[PDB]
């Protein structure tokens, strides 16, 4: 498998965290997911031409669209879990929970689970 | 070949760019191991590269200076160049076997195939019967065009498929012609002396070229308006740039304007028509050089200073007809021999005809003359 | 803000994160100066590739053709020179040799075919005039003519 | 580094070895959970671990092709090498404040610290005092060794303590005097590069071959005694025969006899125990040509020069260093150009160096010099 680390990048800031050193701060391989995924979600699809049609998300187009609370909720599932999938490190994303806190204007959870999280068989002959 | 010297800025080192490259940032660490440095070298090395790579060779290729394949035989064709085609091998195969065995055009004979050579194979150009004498002497061509068909002699001596009745074959004459493909070497000169030779018709140099065509003409020389207007004289010497014999004179002038005339060939020379061209041998005036020579290793002095008197006899062609031998450049043939390496190490006392002084001709050509070591 | 065109554009083709990012939107500034660096470039070549707009591969052509190069000349002397050179390689026709010299001197010229029974005038015009030499003109003259063919000429304002 | 092979039976398996322990008896069972198994289990259980752990460890740790550490050290020291250590960052800090106030030596100011990053502490090795200007600079280091520190110009900002006056401490560049300790696999390189079996005493193929390993030189030539005492000279020509550079003399001369050992420092150069090296360059003959040239019409006197100066230079790139110049054949260098008509129209009173005659080299190499047209009257 033999993922890699990357650079941290403070998304508050839109910033490189860098060590007093002057060189860009980095950071754990766990890390480096956490960092992929978020800028993946933020990534919108086909848009952005670097990226080919695996990366990025479709989650900004929904909003136009004209399905109801219970459909737009299920293509917000679908749409976050197949951009997050598609990394090799992601074992499982799911229990997702959404709360229209005001009439329109929603907010939503979900759970991400890594390939570390598996659970492993004892035993040999 | 010739080099194209290209701007320093179309060649920027990969190291230099990427310097420049990190000369914008400020208040970052752009040391190596960064992600500063580290993600900009590969940009650095493709720059560069689509630089060299890119520019200068699609550069180079456009010019015929710099070219090399289709695009060397396109600027060859525009200027009217075209390479020279590869051609089949030719000879005689003379058989042997009993009268009246018949062997037919296109047979298929080669030489002994061996673990180093495969069977080189040849076919027959002509349908014959075995004569008189138990043999028959049948012309073939090489299957393959180029050189592997000039093959010797006796060495097809081999039949291919079952055909009784002959008893042997040889090829007696080791075989000519079977040409290859031009190579680019040969080609890019012709593309080259096209484009800069002028290549008109009707002027001077049309015809010493005219001159030169005829065999024995080793270097000519053309007087317009020698005789005021509709006069042209030509002025041709041998190989050795001495008088040049009555008979060539007499080729030349059959070549390019014969005295003879009819109605319907009224000269068809290859000057034009109302032309009034002569053709003799110039007044050969020889310069002979004489220096204190030192030779160098690996190098005979009679051959060097055959070199060196075709090199200086190139010289002359450069010296105008009635021009002015320049001692100046007589001891830059001389000296360009020494950094040349080719067998002279050092001279001196350079003299041409016994005096350092630049000679004038009174509107003759120069001969070559002997070249003397002191 | 990144200051160089393709810069801006590159940086917009990756994600949108990087609207604060200074280091980025320094490195793309960098990444930019160069394409735009090489799109001159670029263009450059295309001019070079001609012996019109040969500008400093004019020595380029003047080596192809054998002219004696030289950086000093005027660059549209170096260009007329060429020009007349590539063309001498036809008929000597009265259009073909007015062309020649007429590029060449960059000069309208008329050739009279003269009445004497083997020459060729040659008359040429130009509104800004001449300088005192002209000779090298002469020169080519003499070289390209038919060797036959004496040659007059006179100059006009 | 190396892999390392194992004997056989420091790998044995945990249950071979129970299976040999219970391979006598014959007469009690042997089942799992049973007492005889009780007995025996831990034992052959505990000799596995410390078989494959224990001992293997020994082993590694013996050879310098995989020891490591302290121990990867100690085979350094048993031929006498050992790993570069690591210095503390040394820079300079800026104090502003009140002109009465007095900082003192010793003094503690760090980076800041934060969730992110934990702050680098900084000692000042200087005591000043504000009194004449409200600026003042004190040199500094890092309390602790290694790259860390080396902070960028403006990191450090903050006092440990709280000093009366000082209205803002800054430093002015970044800091530089950091470097870490030697990676392992660097000096197990080290350990094991330091095998030469001879050729060290310091003749002159010695000598040569040790200029040759640093880098830019081209050649090296050795002088026996120049001054007496055993003194050696080394002259050196870079890679395109020219004359060393001053900066390639000096690492030469570092690399085979260091000269800036202190009182408590001896050479580590190359050069054996009395004997005195010295690192020499040729000297640069300039030939200077002179004669009245003649230009072709309406070209550029200063491009034709120019163009010639580098055509003679690069035949005099060809001479070596002791080699003749040959004037003969700098005539037709000028007289190149003539043949080829690029520039020169004639020339006259070629010479070099105001010389007409071949010059030969002694401890000199050549150099293009300056082309003057004489134009005589």
């Amino acid at each position: 498998l033999d993922l890699k680390g990357s650079f941290l990048f403070d998304f508050e800031k839109g910033e490189f965290v860098k060590n007093a050193d002057g060189t860009l701060k980095k950071c754990d391989k766990v890390q480096a997911y956490k960092q992929w995924c978020q800028k993946a979600i933020l990534t919108p699809r086909y848009k952005k031409a670097a990226y080919t049609n695996i990366y990025g998300s479709e989650i900004k187009d929904l909003i136009a669209s004209n399905l109801s609370q219970s459909a737009k909720e299920l293509e917000i599932t679908r749409l976050i879990k197949e951009t997050i999938l598609v990394h090799p490190y992601t074992k499982e994303v799911g229990e997702f929970s959404f709360n229209w806190l005001e009439n329109s204007r929603l907010v939503e959870y979900e759970f991400d689970v890594l390939t570390i999280d598996d659970e492993n068989i004892v035993i040999d002959g | 070949e010739r080099e194209l010297p290209i701007p320093v800025f179309l060649t920027e080192d990969e190291d230099s760019v990427h310097e420049r490259m990190l000369s914008n940032f400020q208040d970052v660490s752009t040391l190596e191991g960064d992600f500063i440095y580290d993600a900009t070298r590969p940009t650095a090395e493709q720059i560069a590269e689509l630089k060299q790579l890119g520019l200068q060779n699609n550069l180079k290729i456009a010019f015929p200076q710099t070219s090399y394949g289709t695009y060397l035989e396109w600027l060859g064709e525009c200027k009217g160049v075209f390479k020279n085609q590869p051609t089949k091998a030719t000879g005689v195969i003379t058989f042997t076997g009993v009268q009246g065995t018949i062997i037919t055009k296109g047979t298929i004979v080669t030489t002994i195939a061996t673990d180093e050579k495969q069977s080189i194979e040849f076919e027959l150009l002509e349908t014959k019967t075995i004569g008189e004498n138990e043999t028959v002497d049948i012309k073939a061509e090489s299957r393959i065009v180029g050189t592997i068909g000039n093959v010797s002699k006796g060495s097809i001596s081999v039949l291919l498929g079952s055909i009784s009745g002959v008893k042997s074959i040889t090829n007696k004459e080791d075989f000519r012609g079977g040409t290859d493909i031009e190579d680019e070497e040969h080609f890019r000169e012709r593309v080259l002396v096209a484009e800069q030779e002028d290549k008109l018709s009707g002027a001077s140099s049309d015809y010493i070229r005219w001159a030169k065509e005829v065999d024995g003409v080793g270097y000519a020389y053309v007087v317009s308006e020698w005789a005021g207007a509709g006069t042209v004289k030509v002025l041709i010497l041998d190989k050795n740039r001495k008088a040049a014999t009555q008979e060539l004179i007499d080729k030349v002038q059959e070549y390019i304007y014969p005295l003879n005339i009819s109605e319907g060939e009224n000269r068809d020379g290859k000057a034009p028509i109302g032309a009034l061209v002569t053709v003799v041998t110039p007044d050969t005036l020889l310069i002979n050089v004489k220096a204190s020579f030192i030779f160098s290793n690996g190098f005979s002095e009679e051959t060097v200073l055959n070199n060196l008197k075709t090199k200086i006899d190139k010289y002359l062609d450069k010296i105008d007809l009635g021009g002015t031998v320049s001692y100046n450049a007589i001891q830059a043939i001389v000296g360009s021999m020494m950094l040349t390496d080719e067998g002279i190490e050092d001279f001196s006392n350079l003299t041409i005809n016994d005096v350092k002084e630049n000679i004038k001709l009174q509107d003759q050509v120069v001969g070559i003359g002997e070249i003397v070591n002191e | 803000m990144i200051a160089s065109k393709k810069g801006k554009e590159m940086l917009l083709t990756l994600s949108p994160i990087y609207e604060q990012s200074i280091i980025m939107q320094s490195l793309y500034e960098a990444i930019g100066s160069e394409f735009d660096n090489l799109e001159l470039l670029d263009e450059e070549i295309e001019l070079q590739l001609f012996p019109q707009s040969a500008t400093w591969g004019l020595g380029f052509w003047e080596n192809r053709v054998g002219l004696i190069t030289n950086l000093d000349e005027d660059m549209e002397t170096r260009r007329r020179k060429v020009i007349a050179k590539l063309q001498s390689k036809y008929i000597m026709t009265p259009k073909r040799m007015s062309m020649i010299l007429q590029s060449y001197t960059g000069a309208n010229i008329k050739i009279n075919e003269n009445i004497s029974p083997y020459t060729f005038g040659v008359e040429l015009t130009s509104t800004q005039g001449f300088p005192k030499d002209l000779e090298d003109l002469y020169k080519r003259v003499n070289v390209i003519k038919p060797s036959h063919l004496a040659v007059s000429y006179k100059l006009v304002s």
